[PDB]
């Protein structure tokens, strides 16, 4: 030191440095703490977890993306696993709990190789080559279901729906949830069975009632009620009609005023009396343009003054006030209407058409909500969920949201696999077979990747109270005797380890990302040597 | 090296320039290694780690010389004379290589950094990236790359033009078609919405009869700029200034795409991609100033929808869409791609 | 009573220097014509409720009603208008056009008594057609603690008559109902 | 290696499963003594302003008392949903959902049962419990006489658990007639509740009309006969027109006096159009100034100011009229009719009483109490009774109460437990023993036996008599059809469904993570 | 300079207000383009409406903040600044053969370099270095050589 | 003596209980009992 | 660690030579007026309170506490 303070970087004593074997041991144990948390919630026998927010709100979910999102951490290695499950939920939306277990399994097998003197890059080079050998092997085993007609294509959507609905709370209703999740895509989809638009399906939760009241409603569900509720709640169309002629207006009902700040100077009583007549002439003109167009229900973004409450009541025109701008886009899609900027552009061709407009009483008081139904197949499907608890209404949203993420992935052509641990076992023996042919220094790299794939089937046996040794040995001996890859772990214990008889189906695009996200993330973690963490 | 600053911002970098930017060096002599790391990264972009290692070794070998009776200037005479013969030696190492006509040099630049093992893929995009830039220009913005959190880095693909984020949701957006067979892109600096026009707003109206004409005049002036765009057949309209829902809904019935909020750096790539021009007024719009491409399709990437410009016969814009699990993964790939393009 | 001040913001623009002379003449003329119609009905006492925004009575209008010998009282609580309407039988006048003699009350003597450094306005006599007469009592005392308790002692006294008029009949106090009910109950409690 | 930050509490082990079950025990034991007509009220000590609140309802008790345990917040949320949906049974849901965790705690500890197995056991057990109530439901809506009588027996059961159990016989007709006035309307915001302090508790009455706390402004008479009531929502005081960019450009104050006078002419012309209707009474929800009020004196029209918008809808349904603005057209506008309008006084504050109104779709309830705590309790006691009777007009199915409905469901649960076999038989039978706690606590609050008395009710149903029930007055088994103890079928399904779903929540939590408070 | 405000009495003046400002810059910038001026040096912020017509005739735009930076620009080309936006005097126009934009230190720099004929004054020296600390003293080292040239004049 | 600068001397039991704050909830109800007697009747509110 | 607990920082080179020469000159500068038959006198204050007034060289030096080690 020579007697003078030696400071290279500001906040010297605040920041710490980790290097050597101690830096690698801290990174592996950081993933083991996250893995053992996620391994308990993996599989249909898993368990949820309570998430306490700093504001007092609680969240109960088993989803690895939601648990880690609200989780407050310290070590940066555990924070990298947070965005790992976030990467899985944002794109594919399925298998968020599997990418955390598989990534930590790669790190657990890598720690044993580091202690043997293997360079970390040589470990990462072996996982990259072994990842492409597992994907290419499973790609040859799967078959294309696109040859079936639309009648059988709906069955495959019901198969993968019931699988994603498991492992989560309120899993007893999955039979009806699987039916409602597929019908949303049947109504909203392209004629070529490709590139379906997910944004056309909205998730609207409601707190009350019971879960058995959840049903599909095609239309718009708004939180605003009819203005001046002297009008009937349920609106009915005319005897003969083309429709209800729903009107959408982004302009409030007011006398015309300049957008710029203006000054209207009245220099005489005669000029003031003309403003009185000019005032009432506009409210009479605005209500006549709607009646001449045949419209019935008028939707306003900014609302309107109390003057038009009785005016629209005389003509029997329902009206709503203070509708959000985002909801106006949702309204024009369901009724296939066009937003009318002003009364001068109002025409009968821009009016929307829906089957019925009505409101429900829901509970005792609560609030008044408007419901729109469609008379035929449309481009708008709104999910309606009820529950006796605020936590049930919340989790059921993302429970069906992840279920819709599985169905939209099946819209992509010629990608299907069977779940239940049958995919990881098939890809595990293919990597271990190449290790004997290659040998060399990378022979131990394929072994670590093969032992990591078997952790997912062994984790399924832990939550089901089984023997991971006896279950894994049966799956490996079955793939060697016969080429059928459909044998997997059964956590429901209905027998018939064949996945074909149990109908369990998973998207291949979801399972392919699990290997890519786990292998490519461990490649960056193993390269970390000096760890500089500043004090908070 | 994993470095966390006082703001708890995680960054993983092996680059000699990026590591020294994260840490704040208060030592006067230690800041000289930061200048040579940023100077090496600015021009060539590669070797910033080797320069700091080499510069520090020259001081380490001069350490036992300072303890002796060797003067300070006598040591600098050795380094200044040896570097003169070292530069001339590099010219002997190099070869004219006018024969053989990017592929090899781009693979070695990715070394020591992520995706280096993926060089069988990302290098193919690095070759065609700079080739779209003509000689004597070689714009650093047109090679710009956008980062999308989430996904796998192997799912990236090459695009002939710029792709930008919407950043705003329009009420009339879905009513606009997302698939164009022959789109015409029109760059405009005009601001389309109902607002005060230029820098001041005041209105003086004595009579109520003339008060109605003032409102109708404001609607006609805003619609006049909207009609001139439709008469030219522009399918896509881009603007820096905000665009209200009034102009967006008008373009919905005409099947015309509308966009706004786009940054100034992104629209500079649009002019080079489609070969168009910037029009700051709607009265000067002419048919020959509108660009086009082969097709226009809006694809959603990681819960984010982007506008895809591709298929133009001549385009100088290169924009890549990167994916990765960690927020640093998408940063490290572009950090490797940005350094690999400067080599070629 | 004040120069015209509509609730809507107004702007008085003076184009010619000769217009400033007509403005000062019309401002006092607007307040004069209001006071001229009051003298026609022979109304010597004016009561004004508390004012919001602009003041109740302008200082320029004070000279008009003072030379005509008219007493002016302002800053009257709005909740006290109902008591003054039925008490004096005077229909309130909210407009100078609706001001007439039939809407004005009547009083024999109106005098402001000033004693012990305290001023109070009292009205002697009431002549009108009224089916609901009023009453007022002035309370004095050493301090506010005694005066407030003197009023609270009157509330308990006014409630005694209210209970007798509402419910006809009364019993004897001083401990009579407490002992009598206790004895009548003790005889019936043994039989239960 | 600790991945979590500082001051982060987490239990990954037995301490978590213990804290989750015990956390619901303190919540269940708090509302346990409030179940039944013999239950006792609870006292709430406010942390600010020192405002005491005494309520028998479990929804207010759980929401007012701060609870940091997530296992407790689950039972608080299901009570708020039960109050907002059906309007009654918030305590029964909390108690029943807590007893499901009591029977599930011994299966994991003693019987070593898998948590999901207990959850899957309640799935098949709740299916038989809901099907048992369907066959026991009777629809009396075919007769208006039998349906109106059932509305009285339902009100006697709800009002029994509150402080009104003594006078509930007099208040059963008041709550029954109030629902008949709604004519099937489930909205409770149309009925006004005016709480008056003092007098006997049995003096609460229900008038036919609309009782308004507001009074006439100045000179309007108190009592008037044959008055047409009109309602106007908007403006009519110092009208600002509409746009805010209007101003008066005045050259000389001589012209300024004519501009302000024109504003009074606009007020006079608008009131003159009101007199064309021939109404004796006018009502504005916006407050009326002194100038427009004096115009009604020469016209003989009443004036009312400062009416709340939620009272306007209540007032419009009593008079059967129509809210009228834009008075230019008299034809399309409708007015209300009232036989007599008199201003009365209840206590220190005078009130406006209506009588002989044409429409009965809304009414006003007046309550009397010794203390404000009894007034706040009397309003909440009727709010729970009027909510069940409002939902009864929609769904007319009814199920007998008094411990009968809970024991009938347990009869079908024990039958399905034999065919399941496995280890779920302990979980299915645990759901039946959890249904025993609801009639058992009824006897505990009355000082009865929790074993022999429950066994008499259980053995009577298995002999072929489904009408047997528990009588807390005599402490024996009595018939529920004769005593008139019955509740709505929607209330029976809501308690079973909410408790079964809430029990599946905490049983799925192995780990509890607590972030640092903010 | 005082209370700039748009005054519109009737809708007739409002319709021609948008097209009126477009004809003002068009009429002013047309006289500059007719004189053969391919580059314009500005001393403050230029509005977007003015930059539109400059791109129509292919006229470059330069921003010269503060003062001393703009003062030495006219000594290179031999030009005389004038405040008005009208057509400049042909005798006050400068001469620059080429204007180039290339990458030197990673950013776009504009090249005012002159050639053999039509010589210019106040030349600049591009100084390249690895460290910024060396760039500071060499700048003062060059100024020491420039100050030595001043010693060749007065004596 | 009120918390503010006002002081009240009153023999009325309702005024005494109103200006005297009580920390016991059941004893707070005695203040409302005197209010029920004063509002309906107004006499004998200290006896109840 | 701190290594040496005694003056881990060091003053060496010409800085140590100047401090030794300057302090040594200050010792002789105070007694310059103490030389010669016209020499003045110097008074010294000890912590005990005894006053010593003399022109002697040794009596002045030994009663003054010098913090400079080389002086
Ligand atoms: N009913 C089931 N039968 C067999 N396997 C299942 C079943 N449900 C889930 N799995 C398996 O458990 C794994 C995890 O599924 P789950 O936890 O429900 O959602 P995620 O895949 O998002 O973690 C899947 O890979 C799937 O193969
Ligand atoms: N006279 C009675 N005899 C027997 N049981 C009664 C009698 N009155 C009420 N009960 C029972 O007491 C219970 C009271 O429950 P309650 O406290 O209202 O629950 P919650 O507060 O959840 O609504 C009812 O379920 C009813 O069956
Ligand atoms: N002159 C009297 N002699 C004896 N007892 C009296 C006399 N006057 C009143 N009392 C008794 O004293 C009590 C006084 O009660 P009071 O203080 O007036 O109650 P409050 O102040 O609440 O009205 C009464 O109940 C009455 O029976
Ligand atoms: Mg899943
Ligand atoms: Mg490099
Ligand atoms: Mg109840």
């Amino acid at each position: 030191e020579m007697g003078r303070p030696f400071i290279i970087v500001k906040d010297q004593g605040n920041k710490k440095r980790q290097h050597g074997l101690e830096a690698k041991k801290s990174h592996i144990l950081a993933a083991r703490s996250v893995a053992s948390i996620i391994k308990t919630s993996l599989g249909p026998r898993g368990l949820d977890k309570i998430l306490i927010s700093p504001d007092g709100e609680i969240t109960i979910t088993n989803d690895g993306a939601t648990i880690l999102s609200q989780m407050e951490l310290d070590n940066e290695i555990a924070k990298l696993l947070v965005q790992l499950s976030k990467s899985q939920d944002d794109e594919i939306g399925d298998g968020t709990t599997g990418v955390v277990v598989l990534a930590s399994a790669l790190l657990d097998q890598a720690l044993e190789l580091i202690q043997k003197g293997i360079h970390p890059i040589k470990i990462a080079n072996g996982f990259d080559e072994a990842a492409k050998l597992a994907i290419s092997k499973l790609e040859e085993t799967c078959d294309d279901i696109s040859a079936s007609n639309d009648e059988l294509f709906r069955d495959f959507l019901l198969r993968a729906a019931k699988t994603s609905l498991g492992s989560k709370i309120v899993s007893k209703d999955h039979d009806r949830f699987a039916e409602m999740a597929v019908e949303a895509v049947i109504n909203v989809m392209d004629k070529d069975r490709k590139d379906v638009d997910f944004d056309l399906i909205k998730m609207q939760g409601r707190v009350g009632g019971s879960i058995s009241d959840s049903k599909l409603i095609n239309g718009v569900i708004l939180d605003k009620d009819f203005s001046h509720p002297q009008m009937p709640k349920c609106v009915l169309p005319k005897e003969g009609s083309d429709g209800v002629k729903l009107a959408i207006l982004t302009c409030p009902f007011e006398p015309p005023k300049p957008k710029t700040k203006h000054k209207l100077d009245i220099s005489s009583v005669e000029e003031y009396q003309k403003l009185q007549t000019y005032e009432q002439d506009k409210f009479k003109e605005m209500i006549d343009d709607v009646k001449k167009a045949g419209a019935d229900v008028v939707i306003c973004q900014w609302g309107f003054d109390d003057e038009a409450n009785h005016l629209l009541l005389q003509n029997d025109l329902p009206a709503v006030r203070w509708v959000g701008g985002q909801e106006l886009e949702h309204i024009a899609i369901s009724t296939n209407g066009r937003i009318v900027p002003r009364f001068q552009d109002l025409s009968k061709d821009k009016l929307g058409t829906c089957s019925r407009i009505y409101e429900q009483e829901f509970g005792t008081t609560k609030d008044r909500m408007l419901i729109i139904e469609q008379s035929k197949e449309t481009k708008t499907v709104t999910c309606f969920v009820r529950g006796s608890n605020k936590m049930i209404v919340d989790e059921a949203e993302r429970a069906l949201h992840d279920s819709l993420c599985v169905v939209r992935n099946l819209v992509k052509d010629s990608r299907v696999v069977y779940g239940g641990g049958a995919a990881e076992v098939t890809m595990s023996l293919a990597v271990s077979e190449e290790a004997d042919k290659q040998r060399g220094i990378d022979q131990y790299a394929f072994r670590g990747f093969a032992q990591a794939l078997d952790t997912i089937p062994m984790t399924l046996a832990e939550n089901s109270g089984l023997d991971p040794i006896g279950t894994l040995s049966t799956l490996k001996s079955k793939q060697l005797k016969e080429k059928i890859s459909n044998i997997g772990v059964d956590c429901l214990g209905y027998g018939s380890n064949d996945m074909k008889e149990l109908f369990v189906v998973d998207p291949f695009i979801g399972k392919k990302q699990q290997i890519l996200l786990a292998t490519q993330l461990c490649r960056m973690i193993l390269k970390i040597d000096n760890v500089i963490i500043s004090g908070k | 090296i994993l470095i966390v600053t006082s703001n708890q911002k995680t960054t993983i970098s092996n680059d000699g320039a990026t590591i020294l930017k994260l840490l704040d060096v208060v030592h006067p002599a230690a800041k000289t290694l930061v200048d040579i790391s940023r100077a090496q990264d600015a021009e060539v972009g590669d070797g910033t780690t080797s320069v700091t290692i080499l510069a520090g070794e020259l001081m380490k070998e001069a350490k036992p010389f300072l303890e002796e009776g060797i003067s300070s200037h006598l040591i600098m005479k050795g380094y200044r004379k040896a570097v003169s013969l070292a530069v001339e030696k590099i010219n002997e190492l190099a070869v004219d290589i006018t024969s053989e006509k990017l592929e090899r040099c781009a693979r070695t630049a990715m070394s020591s950094k992520l995706i280096h093992n993926n060089a069988d893929f990302f290098v193919k995009m690095c070759v065609d990236a700079v080739l779209s830039l003509d000689r004597n220009d070689l714009d650093d913005k047109l090679i710009g790359i956008k980062k999308i959190p989430g996904g796998a880095m192997e799912e990236s693909l090459f695009i002939n033009g710029v792709a930008f984020k919407k950043t705003f949701s329009y009420a009339g957006f879905e009513q606009q078609p997302k698939k164009f067979n022959n789109p015409k892109i029109l760059s405009l600096n005009v601001e389309l919405e109902l607002k005060a026009e230029k820098d001041n707003a005041e209105v003086r109206v004595e009579h109520v009869e003339d008060y109605q004409a003032i409102v109708d005049a404001e609607w006609q002036l805003i619609f006049e700029k909207l009609r001139q765009v439709e008469e030219t057949g522009a399918n896509i309209v881009l603007s820096k200034l905000p665009i209200g829902d009034l102009a967006t809904q008008f373009f919905a019935d005409r099947n015309i795409f509308c966009a706004g909020r786009v940054s100034a750096d992104d629209m500079n790539r649009v002019i080079q991609a489609v070969g168009g021009s910037i029009q700051s007024t709607t009265s000067d719009i002419k048919p020959e100033h509108l660009g086009t491409c082969a097709l226009f399709e809006e694809m959603q990437i990681g819960s984010e929808r982007y506008n895809l410009f591709q298929g133009c016969p001549q385009a100088k814009t290169c924009t890549l869409l990167l994916r990765g699990g960690a927020e640093q993964v998408i940063a490290e790939v572009e950090r490797s791609l940005h350094d690999a393009i400067m080599i070629v | 009573i004040s120069p015209p001040k509509p609730d809507t913001e107004n702007n008085i623009i003076v184009n010619d220097y000769r217009q400033m002379d007509k403005i000062l003449k019309e401002e006092r003329a607007y307040l004069l014509n209001i006071c001229k119609k009051i003298k026609k009905a022979k109304c010597n006492v004016l009561l004004i409720q508390k004012s919001i925004l602009r003041d109740a009575v302008n200082d320029l209008a004070l000279h008009f009603l003072s030379k005509l010998n008219i007493m002016v009282v302002k800053d009257i609580e709005r909740e006290e208008i109902e008591f003054l309407s039925k008490g004096l039988g005077c229909k309130p006048i909210a407009d100078i056009e609706l001001f007439t003699e039939d809407r004005l009350g009547s009083a024999d003597l109106v005098e402001e008594i000033d004693s012990d450094g305290s001023k109070i306005v009292r009205v002697t006599g009431i002549r009108n057609n009224n089916a609901r007469p009023t009453v007022s009592v002035v309370i004095r005392g050493a301090n506010n603690m005694i005066i407030d308790e003197t009023e609270r002692s009157l509330h308990d006294a006014l409630c005694v008559i209210r209970c007798l008029v509402k419910e006809r009949g009364l019993i004897a106090g001083g401990g009579a109902p407490e002992i009598e009910i206790s004895r009548r109950l003790s005889k019936e409690a043994r039989s239960m | 290696v600790q991945i979590f930050g500082d001051q982060v509490t987490e239990e990954r082990a037995e301490n978590a499963r213990l804290s989750a079950f015990v956390g619901a025990i303190a919540v269940g034991d708090l509302v346990k003594s409030t179940l039944g007509p013999k239950g006792m009220d609870k006292l709430l000590q406010s942390a600010s302003s020192n405002t005491c609140m005494v309520t028998n309802d479990g929804a207010t008790i759980l929401k007012s008392i701060p609870l940091d345990n997530p296992a407790a917040k689950v039972l608080v949320n299901i009570s708020k949903v039960q109050d907002d949906e059906v309007g009654d049974g918030t305590t029964s849901v909390t108690v029943l959902s807590a007893e499901l965790l009591r029977e599930a705690e011994k299966l994991i500890d003693q019987s070593k049962i898998h948590p999901q197995t207990i959850i899957e056991g309640y799935r098949l057990a709740s299916a038989a419990a809901l099907d048992a109530l369907t066959k026991a439901a009777v629809d009396n809506s075919h007769d208006k006489t039998m349906f109106r009588e059932d509305l009285i027996h339902i009100a006697k059961t709800t009002l029994s658990s509150k402080i009104l159990s003594q006078d509930k016989d007099h208040f059963a007709e008041l709550a029954t007639n109030a629902i008949l006035r709604l004519k099937g309307s489930t909205n409770l915001e149309h009925i006004q509740i005016i709480k008056i302090l003092g007098g006997k508790l049995s003096d609460s009455f229900l008038d036919e009309g609309f009782i308004l706390a507001k009074k006439f402004g100045n000179n309007q008479p108190k009592r008037i006969e044959n008055a047409k009531i009109l309602i106007a929502n908007t403006t009519l005081d110092t009208d600002k027109v509409k746009i805010f960019g209007t101003k008066f450009k005045v050259d000389s104050t001589a012209k300024l006096a004519q501009l302000e006078k024109a504003e009074r002419e606009k007020m006079k012309n608008k009131i003159a159009k009101i007199s064309k209707f021939g109404i004796n009474t006018f009502i504005n929800r916006q407050l009326i100034y002194d100038y427009p009020e004096q115009l009604f004196t020469d016209l003989g029209i009443n004036s009312i100011e400062h009416a709340d918008f939620e009272g306007v809808e209540r007032l419009a349904l009593v008079t059967g009229g129509e809210v009228v603005s834009t008075f230019d057209e008299p034809s399309k506008c409708k007015l209300g009719e009232c036989d007599v309008i008199e201003e009365i006084m209840l206590g220190e504050q005078p009130f406006l009483k209506f009588s002989g109104c044409k429409a009965g779709e809304a009414c006003t309830i007046v309550l009397r109490g010794a203390t404000d705590q009894t007034l706040d309790e009397a309003e909440r006691s009727l709010h729970d009774a009027l909510s069940v009777l409002s939902q009864t007009t929609k769904e007319t199915r009814t199920v007998l109460g008094g411990g009968c409905a809970e024991m009938v469901m347990s009869k079908a649960v024990d039958t399905e437990a034999q065919n399941i076999d496995g280890k779920k038989s302990l979980a299915v039978e645990a759901f039946a023993r959890a249904l025993r706690q609801l009639p058992t606590i009824l006897a505990d609050n009355a000082g009865f036996d929790s074993s022999e008395l429950v066994s008499k009710l259980r053995s009577s149903i298995y002999n072929g008599i489904s009408t047997s029930g528990l009588d807390l007055n005599n402490g024996t088994i009595a018939d529920m059809r004769q005593l008139g103890i019955v509740e709505s079928y929607k209330l029976k399904r809501a308690v079973v469904s909410s408790a079964s779903e809430a029990a599946e929540v905490l049983l799925r939590v192995d780990n509890i993570i607590r972030a640092r408070p903010r | 300079e005082t209370k700039g405000t748009v005054l519109l009495h009737n809708a007739q003046e409002m319709l021609d207000f948008s097209k009126g400002e477009e004809k003002q810059i068009d009429a002013m910038m047309k006289e500059i383009a007719d004189m053969g001026v391919e580059c314009i040096v500005a001393g403050a912020g230029v509005g977007e409406l003015a930059l539109h017509y400059l791109n129509r005739y292919g006229i470059l735009v330069l921003k010269v903040p503060s003062k001393f930076e703009l003062r030495r620009l006219c000594r290179v080309c031999g030009a005389t600044p004038l405040p008005r936006l009208g057509a400049p005097t042909p005798e006050e126009l400068g001469l620059v053969e080429t204007v180039k934009t290339m990458e030197i230190g990673g950013d776009r720099v504009t090249v005012f370099k002159q050639e053999q004929g039509e010589i210019s004054r106040t030349s600049t020296i591009i100084l390249r270095g690895a460290t910024q600390n060396n760039l500071d003293d060499i700048e003062r080292a060059i100024d020491d050589g420039v100050a030595a040239v001043k010693g060749l004049m007065k004596p | 003596k009120t918390s503010r600068g006002e002081i009240i001397i009153s023999n009325d039991g309702h005024t005494i209980l109103k200006q005297m704050a009580i920390l016991h909830p059941v004893a707070r109800m005695l203040v409302e009992v005197s209010a029920a007697q004063d509002s309906e009747a107004g006499d004998g509110t200290t006896s109840v | 660690v701190v290594f040496m607990n005694a003056s881990q920082e060091r003053t060496t080179g010409r800085q140590a030579q100047i401090s030794n020469i300057t302090a040594a000159k200050a010792v002789a500068d105070v007694i310059r007026t103490c030389l010669g038959p016209k020499a003045m006198l110097k008074m010294l204050l000890d912590p005990m309170g005894g006053l010593v007034l003399t022109n002697d060289g040794h009596a002045i030096l030994r009663e003054i506490d010098v913090a400079h080690p080389a002086a």
